[PDB]
């Protein structure tokens, strides 16, 4: 028998590909403009490191997005709550997931 | 006088793309009778609560109205509103329920769980209830999800008439709806239409556009209110500009003194990492000696500069633990500031290199 | 360090001393001058740089206000009060070659800070 | 076989979301996939296998040996 | 066309908005004033604008001074 009943009360499909597209749509239109660039500079080399905590600066020095370099804690303690950015200095940053479904990811925030 | 009434301010404006949504979850459930569980999700400002108290105060036993349905048609529709966050205990949720839908005329009767509250809605009468903030509803996997779970049992069998909306924060499943904030052009619209029984309007045109773009409706609110409170105090484009400006700075409200034990703090964390209150103060003490300028300061006298960067929000002490062979409690100092105005504030004064 | 070379041996001590008693022979002097030890000193500093990099900053021009403060440093050093009459740092300062316009400035910044 | 999952999930015309899934290409990479985690799950309740971290889900152990 | 025009040019922009400018008006009131004398590309002008951050004073599309 494939026991279908009892098959319901464990996690069976068991960071979220689903769940981080409903925490986008909730915030603002300048919240997603900057997980967009996050995204398009980590998959451009997947063998790039990830995003350097200055370096994430340098891309707002070319698109005004944030305010100045102080309002940077602002907007990445609600990125890590997420689970969608993990730090990894050895600030290089890298969050554990491929590519084969982050290329999906660009066409919906799009 | 019109400064008193502008501080004080069913289709709610920049929401009818939701507002008919809503409405149409209503029309399946009280003319068919049939149960149903709604989920409203969204971040906090995006007015959930105002868009179903608006819906309850126009087009809507103890409370009973009457409901329009679009072909035309009447029926007893009793609608309710239960906080979840006003309540004592989460298990406690069904007895509210049954003080708001009972007469205080007849027998009070004690509801226990889903088997006490089913059988008191089977001779009925459409019951509308608006569960405001059902994430509070667990308690803080298995344990976790147990009101949650039994309310949506309750609103999804038949043979009753009992419907579910809920208003959370961010094959029987509910129809999920995501609240999106507004914009620039959507606080604009909402402020006219809020505004719009006032005779005059001693807003400009261009200060609302200004406010409307840098708060993407509670923080609209407040900021459009500090203008009036401001303008009344001293006494257009730049009283917009005001509200977001009068609430590098926290470096040049501090003493020279305060500056060089905070300029060792910073420095005894890059070549030590972790470090605490005594082995700051032992730093401290060794880097001023070798360029013999100001006196010194004794360890009691220490924490008293350091509580300065704390209030004002420039060093964050904790207390946690160590990581060698005497792993105790100790409190440990730690910092939270840019380290590109650090390095920019003091050197203008041209007074300090080696401290830096 | 990262750079921990040997240690400090009395062996390198006659090294210095030979190296500047064979500079002096290709000079034709039989004294050893101040010049052949600073030569012989440089060629070890040298051997001992090889692995620092080329990079070399150093400024030392701001304002003359520093200049004044080692002066007060020193009544400090043979007191140490932080009294507000000053009669004997105004005859230090004039000795040494400022002005006493600017030197009322400086008083009056150092006791806003309470210094 | 690959011929014969898809020839088999296609005989039932009455649903219309079973023949919505076979038509793309990654059919056959789902299908398997589900019936493999329905046998994975259903082993592990009857304690053939065993689990190692529970924030991890990677690798799996033995604990059921046939013959001792 | 570059190494003096870019200078001359952004002095103007800390006393154009009377201080908000934002991008959609650039393309339309400056198209007559700045870009009519002085050709550039619309991709390699919003790179301009947006390195006076670096200048502390002169900071969405918008400009705000
Ligand atoms: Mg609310």
């Amino acid at each position: 028998e494939p026991s279908t009943v009892e098959s319901t009360f464990q996690d069976v499909m068991k960071s979220g590909a689903e769940g981080a597209k409903y925490v986008l749509q909730s915030l603002t239109v300048n919240s997603k403009k900057m997980y967009k660039l996050l995204i398009e500079t980590q998959m451009q080399n997947m063998q790039r490191t990830g995003v350097e905590l200055k370096l994430f600066n340098h891309l707002c020095a070319a698109d005004f997005i944030a305010s100045n370099e102080i309002a940077l804690r602002s907007m990445l303690r609600e990125f890590i709550e997420h689970k969608m950015a993990n730090i990894t200095k050895n600030e290089i940053i890298w969050v554990p997931y491929t590519y084969a479904e982050l290329e999906k990811l660009l066409k919906t925030v799009l | 006088s019109i400064f008193l009434r502008t501080k004080a301010l069913g289709a709610l404006p920049a929401r009818t793309a939701e507002y008919e949504q809503v409405m149409n979850f209503l029309a399946k459930a009280i003319s068919e009778h049939r149960s149903d569980s709604l989920y409203i999700t969204g971040p906090p400002g995006t007015g959930k609560t105002a868009q179903l108290d608006m819906i309850i105060r126009q087009k809507f036993l103890q409370n009973l109205s009457w409901f329009e349905l679009p072909d035309g048609r009447l029926e007893s529709v009793a609608v309710t509103s239960i906080n979840c966050i006003s309540l004592g205990e989460p298990s406690s949720i069904f007895q509210k329920i049954f003080d708001s839908f009972q007469d205080l005329n007849g027998p009070t009767l004690q509801i226990k769980n889903m088997q006490h509250l089913q059988k008191f809605l089977e001779p009925y009468t459409t019951f509308v209830v608006v569960l405001d903030e059902m994430d509070r509803l667990l308690h803080a996997e298995t344990q976790s999800v147990r009101t949650i779970l039994e309310l949506f049992l309750l609103a999804k069998l038949p043979t009753v008439s009992f419907v579910l909306i809920g208003m959370a924060n961010s094959g029987l499943l509910p129809q999920t709806i995501v609240f999106q904030p507004y914009t620039a052009e959507q606080m604009y619209e909402i402020v006219i239409q809020k505004m719009s029984s006032l005779p005059t309007i001693i807003f400009q045109p261009m200060a609302i556009k200004f406010a409307a773009k840098k708060c993407a409706l509670r923080k609209l609110f407040d900021v459009l209110r500090g203008s009036i409170e401001i303008y009344e105090l001293e006494k257009g484009l730049n009283y917009i500009a005001k509200v977001f400006s009068k609430f590098r700075t926290r470096i040049a409200k501090l003493n020279i003194q305060q500056k060089l034990i905070l300029c060792t703090i910073i420095q005894s964390l890059k070549l030590n990492s972790d470090a605490t209150i005594d082995e700051s103060f032992d730093h401290y003490i060794k880097a001023i000696t070798k360029t013999d300028t100001l006196a010194p300061l004794q360890r009691n006298e220490f924490l008293e500069i350091c509580t300065i960067l704390e209030t004002c929000g420039l060093v964050s002490i904790k207390k946690t633990k160590c990581k060698g062979k005497t792993k105790r409690f100790v409190d440990k100092i730690d910092v939270d500031l840019d380290m590109r105005e650090f390095y920019d504030e003091m050197t203008k004064i041209s007074i300090l290199k080696p401290f830096l | 360090s990262k750079f921990s070379f040997g240690q400090a041996t009395p062996r390198t001590l006659l090294g210095i001393i030979r190296l500047s008693q064979a500079l002096a022979k290709l000079r034709l002097a039989d004294m050893v001058d101040i010049d052949d030890v600073e030569e012989a000193l440089r060629l070890v500093r040298v051997s001992k740089e090889s692995l620092y990099q080329e990079t070399n900053k150093s400024k030392e021009d701001e304002s003359p206000t520093t200049k004044i403060f080692t002066i007060i440093k020193k009544m400090l050093q043979e007191t140490g009060k932080n009294t507000l009459s000053y009669e004997n740092i105004v005859k230090t300062v004039r000795l040494r070659g400022f002005t006493m316009l600017q030197l009322s400035n400086c008083i009056q910044e150092y006791s806003y800070l309470n210094v | 076989p690959k011929e014969e999952i898809l020839n088999f999930i296609r005989k039932d015309p009455s649903n219309t979301k079973l023949l919505e899934l076979a038509e793309t290409p990654d059919a056959f990479d789902k299908v398997a996939l589900i019936l493999f985690m329905q046998a994975i799950f259903a082993f592990e309740n009857m304690g053939l296998i065993k689990f190692q971290s529970t924030k991890s889900y990677d690798l799996v152990e033995k604990c059921v040996w046939r013959g001792i | 066309i570059k190494s003096t025009p870019r200078r001359s040019t952004a002095s103007s922009v800390n006393a154009t908005p009377s201080r908000f400018q934002d991008d959609e008006q650039n393309a339309g009131e400056d198209d007559n004033d700045i870009m009519s004398p002085l050709p550039a590309d619309e991709e390699a002008e919003l790179q301009r604008r947006l390195q006076l951050g670096l200048r502390v004073s002169p900071r969405h599309l918008h400009a705000p001074e």
